[PDB]
Protein backbone atom coordinates (compact mmCIF):
# COMPACT_ATOMS: atom_id res chain seq x y z
CA UNK A 1 0.00 0.00 0.00
CA UNK A 2 3.15 2.21 -0.89
CA UNK A 3 2.83 4.66 -3.84
CA UNK A 4 5.98 6.50 -5.70
CA UNK A 5 4.14 10.00 -6.64
CA UNK A 6 4.85 11.68 -9.73
CA UNK A 7 7.62 14.44 -9.26
CA UNK B 1 -20.93 -4.37 -10.71
CA UNK B 2 -19.82 -0.80 -11.11
CA UNK B 3 -16.91 -0.49 -13.98
CA UNK B 4 -13.23 0.10 -12.90
CA UNK B 5 -9.94 1.25 -14.76
CA UNK B 6 -9.92 1.92 -18.79
CA UNK B 7 -13.68 0.03 -18.72
CA UNK B 8 -15.17 3.45 -17.39
CA UNK B 9 -14.98 4.98 -20.51
CA UNK B 10 -13.24 7.55 -19.48
CA UNK B 11 -9.65 9.45 -21.38
CA UNK B 12 -6.89 8.88 -18.63
CA UNK B 13 -5.35 12.50 -18.14
CA UNK B 14 -2.66 11.83 -15.13
CA UNK B 15 -0.61 9.05 -13.25
CA UNK B 16 -0.41 10.19 -9.71
CA UNK B 17 2.26 7.68 -8.78
CA UNK B 18 2.91 3.78 -9.10
CA UNK B 19 2.94 0.84 -7.23
CA UNK B 20 4.33 -3.05 -7.29
CA UNK B 21 2.96 -4.24 -3.76
CA UNK B 22 0.56 -7.10 -5.53
CA UNK B 23 3.08 -8.53 -7.81
CA UNK B 24 3.38 -6.63 -10.82
CA UNK B 25 3.44 -2.49 -12.05
CA UNK B 26 0.28 -0.31 -11.50
CA UNK B 27 -0.38 3.30 -11.98
CA UNK B 28 -3.10 5.39 -9.91
CA UNK B 29 -4.47 6.83 -12.48
CA UNK B 30 -6.54 9.81 -12.46
CA UNK B 31 -9.27 10.10 -15.10
CA UNK B 32 -10.62 13.52 -17.04
CA UNK B 33 -13.67 15.12 -15.17
CA UNK B 34 -13.68 12.90 -12.40
CA UNK B 35 -11.91 12.64 -8.67
CA UNK B 36 -12.02 9.10 -8.41
CA UNK B 37 -8.58 7.75 -9.23
CA UNK B 38 -8.00 3.75 -9.41
CA UNK B 39 -5.31 1.52 -9.91
CA UNK B 40 -4.64 -0.07 -13.42
CA UNK B 41 -1.83 -2.36 -14.75
CA UNK B 42 1.37 -0.84 -16.66
CA UNK B 43 0.67 -3.21 -19.08
CA UNK B 44 -2.67 -2.14 -20.72
CA UNK B 45 -1.39 1.68 -19.53
CA UNK B 46 1.54 0.77 -21.49
CA UNK B 47 -0.62 0.17 -24.96
CA UNK B 48 -3.78 2.42 -24.06
CA UNK B 49 -2.37 5.09 -22.96
CA UNK B 50 1.81 5.59 -23.91
CA UNK B 51 1.95 9.04 -23.66
CA UNK B 52 0.49 9.30 -20.38
CA UNK B 53 2.60 6.61 -18.95
CA UNK B 54 5.45 8.72 -20.81
CA UNK B 55 4.78 12.06 -19.02
CA UNK B 56 4.75 10.26 -15.65
CA UNK B 57 8.32 8.83 -16.32
CA UNK B 58 9.67 12.05 -18.07
CA UNK B 59 8.26 14.33 -14.96
CA UNK B 60 10.46 12.35 -12.63
CA UNK B 61 13.48 12.18 -14.61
Amino acid sequence: GTVALRE
Amino acid sequence: EKPRGFARGLEPERIIGATDSSGELMFLMKWKNSDEADLVPAKEANVKCPQVVISFYEERL
